[PDB]
């Protein structure tokens, strides 16, 4: 029943007000959000030509963003919420961005960096689970605070 | 760098709840015992006697141990076998490793 | 790592004990004839050091928790705690008369107990180090430690 | 191929909690200087003692004594059995209260034995890493290469032994250098953790700079020729010689 | 009573034992708390011991015994005591805890309101339908004569003899439905005689003002609330109906064990394979049982008007608009392939007014378990170039035995009426467990070509002929779940599928093979 003011990726740029399914976890939340996007946006053409894995869940922390990459999360894992509790921020809002594919200089990069190792880092032709893509995923914070410092 | 920044045991247990309400299931309050099902190998070709042997370890320790029995030699074979382990699913530690042997004779 | 044993004045039972922190009491005329155990007397703190049967239904033990303890073998619990010690008391020694009863510990210090009441009546000195052994005089009127 | 049974919810293990322990709160006078004596001359043994079940016990059993005591801490967790439930839940909380370990003597040549093979906790390794934090450049430079050939054994990819090594290498360039080339040379052999390693290189070689790459760069090209060469020179008189001559100057051109 | 209960229990989970303990509960409402207590005691014994085994038998022996129960004292801690044991099994695999979430479903509604189950079950039975909650469970019996058995023939007959009335049903129904919460402080004698002097239209309304509160005070959090405001509420009603006194009366007024209205049976002669016969009886929120008798040929049969009803009411859905299907399987290949795989069908369901026609009114009222054989969707191509993918269930004919088949089963032609090779060419992937798939490509000059049984598997038998004059046959068995049959224009094939003669087809030059509401059930 959490109220969460979703901002929209298409339009004045239109905001959803919701009230969250809590109780659960971010996939109740997910499908909520679905299926208020498709009742109640007047662009409700746009999303219904676009599957689920079109849009993203991304939130601004102190000014930065943050992916909610595991919908298994529980609700209080999500800091968003505790964040704008200390905040008081009722209702919070988590962007719906929508997705977007690479562009040439990231994969001349990719390229590189893989010649430089001798062995791939992208693929997934021997892995029984997500293990590698994962921890790619989270050395990321760790990096920039070294490098930062 | 574009790619954007990524409980305990008294929440997470089913005593307390009423069964519409639940969604988790701690490790502990499995007091069953750890078991497998083998169904079996296939190998495109074989590069005597062969039989299987299963472990728990946790840093080459051999918490608990399990085998099969000797079988043909082909190149596929198949038991839909279970074995049972004596550690029980509350028993287990963060790091178990499920060793698997294909010994021959 | 059991560090105590005493065989029981009517012959009926034996106890032991150690590091499992409990006096575990056997008994050899069981219905069956085998070893079993009567009791799992727990309630100590630290390693059992030292206990002696009373009877066949009460035996002192003492621990690595700086008490002594009087049990009754039957409920299984702590008839009297002997508080008084500042260090791990390592042996005890029941006089002929049941009623009193020495121990001795790591303060270097012996101490006489009331099994009747369960207090100190007196403390001996003069040891420079702790106290490993300790038993009473044939007649009771005196203790070697 | 093997079937896990399945379960209409998850199984999702817990953290232990630690919470007081008073065992070691309230028992604080000194030990029998017996029990003491045969306890310490076990301890001050090899770091390849085996340490049979009487002695895990005496240990298990005096796990706060030992507790202050670091010359005995691979001998202290050696004993702990991970079979049960309780037992590691008492152990994490033995390790709740760590002043006189943290604070210690930051002895190197002890940290190397709580990142060894017998040992998967995920704390043992996190407090041998916490001493490990506070080396310094020239210090961590000189076992490098054990360091490396220690974070085969951290039972995940993520770790904490693998963050030491990012964190480290991004603020030295010799340390990010001989890191590289050990690293690659696993990749290219450890086929095991290849994907393990090659995974760790990635998330460095994203953090330091241009020019670094650059070297790299270069250094990659002129082995990759001299590699062709070699290879092309071991498929067999001064003839051999001159075709040597004719090669290296062909890659001078090229 | 007690010890021999617990010793007939032993017996039961150990062919007609279910039925003797039915029965002798059934006979003093006292044995039924007896036998539930057994129960829960022995299902703890499971949840510390282990042996999944016997969950199944256990939870169904439960459901079975608390769906009928005449009443629940209300200072009994059964009920609650059922729910705590049923709410350890969730850390076991699936579907152990679908079985338990569902019995829990069950207690649930048990506490919120009494006999909910037994009037919702019955309700459904008997075609009786309030203005708003409308049931209907027919359960309509396909016999063909020369097939079933004299007895089965009987049971049949007797089963189609409307027994109940809607009157009697009414009255049966508010029986059960006022001693399952007032108990014995409600006369059964008493409320019955001020019960037939009334009339059809108000034992309705009575009936319907009755199980809507059944229902209302099952769906409130608080089942023992709920439980008295559900007593007070049948109170409230009955003093207005005009039998005051019969109920809550400080007497030990005794209870008796309510039977179970039979379902509407109605049966009709399969003189037919189809299941057009469905339709045309359907010509004549709800469920419909469909039961049958399992002949060994009629496997063949009864399989592909299965396969042939499912695709075409995929079609188009007629049957499935007002009724959902429920297929039903009584012995009399697949019998005996069932017959040694589950125990607990070869103990109750298997060997099988009688006590056969008891045993077919209570198998058929429990079973939920859907057990279903890999259907193999196969399309042909013809000479014309006709394609179509109609499936066959038990095994496949190509060759001269079809054309046999047909030889004889012409019969007027068959009285005025070599196996030629076919050089055809094989295409199979050899399965492999790991998803490796083997492809093996061969071109054979072979009679006949019959696939057969073992995702599922399916053996071929390969008729190769190496030389004609007496064809020289080399048959071999190979394991193959996806095969493609290629066959020139100027060779084709008679192909049968599920050995019924019915449809022996010729013309054929391809044939490719792959492995793939009414639901069949098994027991267990």
């Amino acid at each position: 029943l959490i109220p969460i003011e979703f901002v929209l990726p298409t339009s004045t740029p239109e905001t959803a007000l919701l009230h969250v399914a809590g109780h659960g976890n971010v996939e109740q939340m997910k499908a909520q959000v679905w299926l208020r996007a498709l009742e109640t946006s007047v662009s409700a053409d746009f999303y219904h030509r676009l599957g689920p894995d079109h849009f993203l869940l991304l939130y601004q922390k102190k000014g930065q963003w943050y992916e909610i990459y595991d919908k298994y999360q529980v609700v209080q894992t999500l800091d968003c919420l505790r964040y704008w509790k200390v905040l008081h921020r009722s209702p919070g809002q988590i962007h719906v961005v929508q997705r977007h594919a690479p562009s040439e200089e990231t994969l001349a990069f990719q390229r590189q960096l893989n010649a430089l190792i001798g062995y791939d880092v992208t693929d997934v032709s021997n892995v029984h689970d997500d293990e590698l893509e994962f921890t790619r995923r989270r050395l990321v914070t760790p990096r920039m605070a070294e490098v930062a410092g | 760098e574009e790619w954007p920044l990524v409980g305990y045991h008294e929440q997470l247990t089913i005593h307390g709840k009423d069964h519409e309400s639940v969604f988790t299931v701690s490790l502990w309050d499995c007091d069953r015992k750890f078991r497998v099902k083998i169904r079996g190998i296939d190998i495109p070709v074989l590069p005597l006697t062969v039989f299987v042997e299963a472990n728990i370890q946790y840093g080459q320790q051999v918490l608990c141990q399990r085998r099969t029995s000797p079988k043909p030699f082909t190149e596929e074979v198949l038991w839909n076998v279970w074995l049972e382990f004596s550690i029980k699913i509350k028993d287990l530690p963060k790091g178990a490793l499920l060793n698997l042997q294909i010994y021959c004779g | 790592w059991v560090m105590t044993c005493a065989y029981a004045p009517s012959g009926n039972y034996v106890a032991c004990g150690g590091l499992d922190n409990i006096c575990s009491i056997y008994n050899l005329k069981t219905r069956e004839g085998n070893v079993r155990v009567s009791r799992e007397l727990a309630g100590h703190t630290g390693y059992l050091s030292c206990c002696r049967f009373l009877d066949d239904n009460q035996i002192v033990t003492s621990s690595g928790d700086t008490t002594c303890a009087l049990w009754d073998i039957e409920t299984g619990q702590q008839t009297t705690t002997f508080t008084g010690h500042t260090g791990d008391v390592m042996s005890l020694s029941l006089a002929p008369d049941t009623r009193l009863f020495v121990s001795g510990a790591c303060d270097a210090s012996a101490k006489l107990w009331d099994v009747r009441e369960g207090m100190c009546r007196q403390t001996f000195t003069g040891h420079e180090s702790d106290i490993n052994a300790i038993c009473f005089f044939p007649n009771g009127n005196a203790f070697a430690t | 191929s093997i079937l896990l049974d399945n379960y209409c919810h998850p199984i999702a293990l817990p953290k232990h909690r630690p919470t007081p322990d008073p065992e070691g709160d309230r028992v604080r006078a000194e030990m029998p200087n017996q029990l003491r004596k045969q306890l310490e001359a076990i301890i001050a043994t090899d770091p390849l003692n085996p340490l049979t079940a009487e002695d895990k016990e005496l240990l298990w059993h005096f796990r706060y004594e030992s507790l202050k005591d670091p010359k005995a801490y691979p001998k202290l967790f050696s004993s702990v059995k991970w079979g049960q439930q309780e037992i590691v839940a008492k152990t994490y909380q033995l390790l709740a209260k760590r002043e006189v370990w943290d604070q210690s003597a930051l002895d190197v040549g002890l940290t190397m034995q709580l990142l060894d093979c017998n040992f998967s906790d995920e704390n043992v390794r996190a407090i041998a890493v916490q001493k490990l934090e506070s080396l310094e450049d020239d210090d961590v430079l000189h076992y490098l290469l054990q360091l490396v050939q220690a974070v085969k054994f951290e039972p995940y990819h993520d770790s904490a032994l693998a963050r030491f090594l990012l964190k480290r290498g991004l603020r030295n360039k010799r340390i990010g250098h001989f890191l590289f080339w050990f690293l690659r040379s696993e990749i290219a052999q450890s086929r095991h953790y290849q994907q393990r390693f090659a995974v760790i290189l990635e998330a460095y070689l994203r953090g330091c700079g241009t020019a670094m790459l650059h070297d790299f760069t270069q250094q990659v090209q002129v082995i990759d020729m001299l590699q062709k060469v070699t290879i092309d020179i071991k498929s067999l008189s001064s003839q051999v010689i001159s075709q040597l001559k004719q090669k290296l100057e062909n890659l001078q051109n090229l | 009573t007690e010890d021999r209960i617990q010793h007939a229990l032993e017996r039961c989970l150990h062919c007609l034992n279910c039925w003797s303990l039915q029965e002798l509960v059934s006979r003093d409402p006292g044995h039924f708390l007896i036998l539930l207590e057994q129960i829960l005691q022995k299902t703890r014994e499971v949840q510390e011991k282990g042996t999944y085994d016997l969950l199944a038998p256990l939870a169904l022996l439960f459901y079975s015994t608390v769906l009928c129960t005449p009443h629940f004292p209300p200072d009994s801690d059964l009920l609650l005591k059922a729910a705590r044991t049923y709410h350890r099994f969730l850390t076991w695999p699936v579907p152990y805890c679908s079985i338990c979430q569902e019995l829990l479903t069950f207690i649930d509604a048990e506490l919120k309101a009494p006999g909910i189950s037994y009037q919702r079950l019955v309700r459904a039975e008997q075609g009786l339908s309030t203005r708003s909650h409308r049931s209907s469970t027919v359960t309509v019996l396909l016999l063909n004569p020369v097939e079933v058995q004299a007895e089965f023939l009987d049971v049949a007959d007797k089963l189609s003899t409307p027994g109940p009335s809607p009157h009697s049903a009414y009255i049966t129904l508010l029986l059960h439905a006022f001693q399952a919460t007032f108990g014995a402080h409600c006369d059964l004698s008493g409320l019955h005689r001020r019960l037939q002097s009334k009339t059809l239209a108000e034992l309705e309304a009575i009936f319907t003002e009755t199980a809507e509160a059944q229902e209302l005070a099952s769906g409130i959090g608080d089942a023992a609330e709920a439980r008295q405001w559900l007593r007070t509420k049948l109170q409230a009603v009955g003093e207005k109906a005009g039998f005051p006194g019969v109920l809550d009366t400080a007497k030990p007024g005794k209870l008796r064990t309510i039977p179970i209205p039979v379902a509407r049976c109605y049966t009709y002669s399969w003189n037919q394979d189809s299941f057009d016969i469905l339709q045309e009886i359907l010509l004549k929120a709800s469920t419909l049982r469909v039961v049958v008798f399992g002949s060994d040929r009629i496997s063949g049969k009864v399989a592909r008007a299965y396969s042939n009803l499912r695709r075409l009411e995929n079609n188009r859905p007629l049957l499935t608009r007002f009724f959902k299907l429920q297929f039903f399987y009584v012995p009399v290949d697949i019998s005996h392939y069932l017959g040694m795989l589950d125990p607990w069908y070869e103990r109750n369901v298997l060997g099988l007014l009688p006590i056969l026609a008891d045993m077919l009114l209570y198998y058929c009222r429990f079973a939920a378990r859907p057990v279903l054989l890999q259907v193999y969707q196969t399309e042909l191509t013809f000479i014309t170039g006709e394609k179509t993918t109609e499936i066959f269930i038990h095994s496949l004919e190509l060759g001269h035995s079809a054309a046999t088949r047909a030889i004889k089963a012409s019969g007027p032609g068959s009285k005025r009426l070599e196996a030629v090779p076919l050089t055809l060419q094989i295409i199979y992937s050899k399965g492999a467990i790991s998803g490796r798939s083997r492809w093996s490509n061969m071109e054979k000059l072979c009679t006949s070509v019959n696939l057969s049984k073992a995702t599922e598997a399916l053996t071929l038998n390969l008729t190769e002929v190496v030389k004609r004059q007496f064809n020289q046959i080399s048959t071999s068995q190979i394991k193959v779940d996806k095969v493609q049959i290629i066959g020139s224009n100027s060779c084709p094939f008679a192909v049968c599928l599920d050995q019924d003669e019915r449809k022996i087809l010729q013309s054929v030059i391809r044939c490719e093979v792959s492995p793939c509401c009414l639901p069949i059930m098994t027991f267990s």
